[PDB]
């Protein structure tokens, strides 16, 4: 838990953090106002890619960052 | 009708819609 970003809205993070992983699974014009790349919050590399930009990673290196937004 | 709604997401603030 506590990877990056959030699901839908901030402060929190998910409730399951096992393997933060970068899904962009936009499937057909996303849903919400989709997220920054959706860093992860999820299980590990269970098959993914194909159409979908996931970039999966148990951590380490995954999230350490200045911020997430940028005026 | 001014500053009483407000989207969050991404990062800000707490809960989004209601």
């Amino acid at each position: 838990i506590r990877c990056f970003i959030t699901p839908d809205i901030t402060s929190k993070d998910c409730p399951n953090g096992h393997v933060c992983y970068t899904k962009t699974w936009c499937d057909a014009f996303c849903s919400i106002r989709g997220k920054r790349v959706d860093l992860g919050c999820a299980a590990t590399c269970p098959t993914v890619k194909t159409g979908v930009d996931i970039q999966c990673c148990s951590t380490d290196n995954c999230n350490p960052f200045p911020t997430r937004k940028r005026p | 009708y001014r500053g009483w709604k407000h989207w969050v997401y991404y990062t800000c603030c707490p809960d989004t819609p209601y």
